[PDB]
RNA sequence: AGUAUGGGAGAGGAUGGUAGAAUUCCAGGUGUAGCGGUGAAAUGCGUAGAGAUCUGGAGGAAUACCGAUGGCGAAGGCAGCCAUCUGGCCUAAUACUGACGCUGAGGUACGAAAGCAUGGGGAGCAAACAGGAUUAGAUACCCUGGUAGUCCAUGCCGUAAACGAUGUCUACUAGCCGUUGGGGCCUUUGAGGCUUUAGUGGCGCAGCUAACGCGAUAAGUAGACCGCCUGGGGAGUACGGUCGCAAGACUAAAACUCAAAUGAAUUGACGGGGGCCCGCACAAGCGGUGGAGCAUGUGGUUUAAUUCGAUGCAACGCGAAGAAC
């Protein structure tokens, strides 16, 4: 602003898992107010990862998020925690968009599973940030 | 081929460049690198990052001759003196002593005219 | 002649040397040597410095 | 006002030696692809080897720190250290001469920098000039080079915002705070505190001034002598003369033309002056336009007519909330 400090806007927990992380991911996926489509996409992927490995959807998602989380931007300085997660979700949706499959939910589940082993364009971009950070 | 344990580093840091020269004692050159030799053409030659890059290359080159402890002399009011001296420790030498040897005239020759920019 | 003792780090050595050079003030002479200063300008600058010094002394006295 | 005797401070002057730092060049080792420079570049230097680093040599010019609102000198000016020759100033007490004083038209001496003459010297810097940039153009500012000159000896020139924009000499008129060179007193042991004198600074009463300001270093109160001014231009110009090798300097008008030209301060406005502050101004984000097809308005062109108005932001889906008659 210039004079004031504006508080962050608190988002409600997801009504199905009570997960603010899942709610934020849904908000990142959603376009032009179509919340139902984003909910379907996210829930389908959460069920798919559960079948393809029997793991808890919430814990598996947090672990993959922490794996794809950067640590630094760029002038080196320490990125604040919220921006880390905000940047990780953007990479995870962008890279998932470019796979070839029938539905967005299946692509999201597939690349979540792929990133759980460190294989994916998001992790590659993370290594790129690591390299250019070593540059500075 | 020649092996020497104790060496001297010279950081000539001007406002347009920085030259890092590694020699033994009695001033016989062993390895050197400048910001111009790693790209960084034009005005970017004076950045501290280029000085660090040149210092790393020079230290790694001298590691072949096999120095472990060295004495550092910095001359010139360059922006890359601190980066050049820091990069040597990162490379892995032991800086026994580091000093400033910039020359000062005792009211000698006349310097050039002032720029009316 | 910053001679390091047994176990200071490189950064500590750098900062201590920077403090020593700041105390020595060699860079001021190097900057002064870049261009020629005419005696008129030198006298004007020294007169201004003396005036500022005397103004500072009265302020510190009060 | 001056003289003799003791002591003191100082980049005062002239001559001759000598020391260290640094720049340039040269010779030689180590060593290998850049160096240099700018807002960004380029001209330029370099593989017949630079730049960097080490050793030695040559030469010229200037004296870091001390360094100071310090010091000395009539002014111009004077800074490493040492010797020789030499001028002035401050300070104490007696002694001595007895108005020997102040100013000064003509005259005469000194007089920054640039410039001139004869002979030397030449590191760095650098008018003129050459090239590279920038620009609509660049003749300039910026960059790479570079000759006079800057230095020495012997002479000339005689001008500067040569300024404190304040002629020299004398006496008197509240105070407060610094600093330089001396004298005296007091403590009391060694560092301080009071006075007095000659300089050098900052405030300020009275007084003065158009105001700004000055104010014992007067622009106050008075006295002595000298120089100079009489609206702005033409004009420190022409003619004549004197001086100078020259460049030029000094003395110095008129015709003609205008009703102004100036000083200080006040209110605004502006500044590619400075501080502080705000705004989707930027920063962080999410969507667009600029590309395609179509709708609509404008410019242009065309036409018998393509009715008229709106033109940077603040005109262009605007007047028109609706042209087949």
């Amino acid at each position: 602003p210039r004079r004031r400090v504006v508080a962050a806007r608190e988002i409600l927990p997801d009504p199905k898992f009570s997960s603010q992380t899942i709610a934020k991911f849904m908000n990142h996926v959603m376009q032009d107010g179509k919340k139902s489509i984003a909910e379907s996409i996210v829930y389908g992927a959460l069920e798919r990862v559960q079948e393809k490995n029997k793991v808890d959807p919430v814990e598996f998602f947090e672990t993959t998020l922490e794996k794809v989380r950067p640590m630094v931007e760029v002038v080196p300085m320490e990125v604040r925690p919220s921006r880390r997660t905000a940047l990780a979700m953007r990479w995870l949706v962008d890279a998932a968009a470019k796979r070839s499959e029938k539905t967005m939910a299946l692509r999201l589940a597939g690349e979540l599973l792929d990133a759980a082993e460190g294989k994916g364009a998001a992790i590659k971009k993370r290594e790129d940030v690591h390299r250019m950070a070593e540059a500075n | 081929t020649r092996t020497v344990s104790e060496g001297v580093a010279h950081i000539h840091a001007s406002f347009n460049n920085t030259i890092v020269t590694i020699t033994d004692r009695q001033g016989n050159a062993l390895a050197w690198a400048t910001s111009g030799g790693q790209g960084f053409r034009g005005s970017r030659k004076s950045t501290p990052f280029a000085a660090q890059v040149a210092a790393e290359v020079a230290g790694k080159a001298a590691l072949d001759y096999g120095l472990k402890n060295l004495d550092v002399l910095v001359k010139g009011p360059g922006p890359g003196r601190e980066s050049a001296v820091r990069a040597l420790g990162a490379v892995g030498y032991k800086i026994n002593s580091i000093t400033d040897v910039t020359p000062i005239p005792h009211n000698g020759c006349r310097p050039p005219k002032k720029r009316r920019v | 002649q910053v001679k390091l003792k047994e176990g200071e780090p490189v950064d500590v050595a750098i900062r201590r040397f920077k403090r020593s050079c700041e105390k020595a003030g060699v860079l001021a002479d190097v900057r002064k040597r870049e261009f020629y200063e005419k005696p008129t300008q030198e006298r004007k600058r020294k007169k201004a410095a003396a005036v500022k010094r005397y103004q500072k002394k009265l302020a510190r006295e009060s």
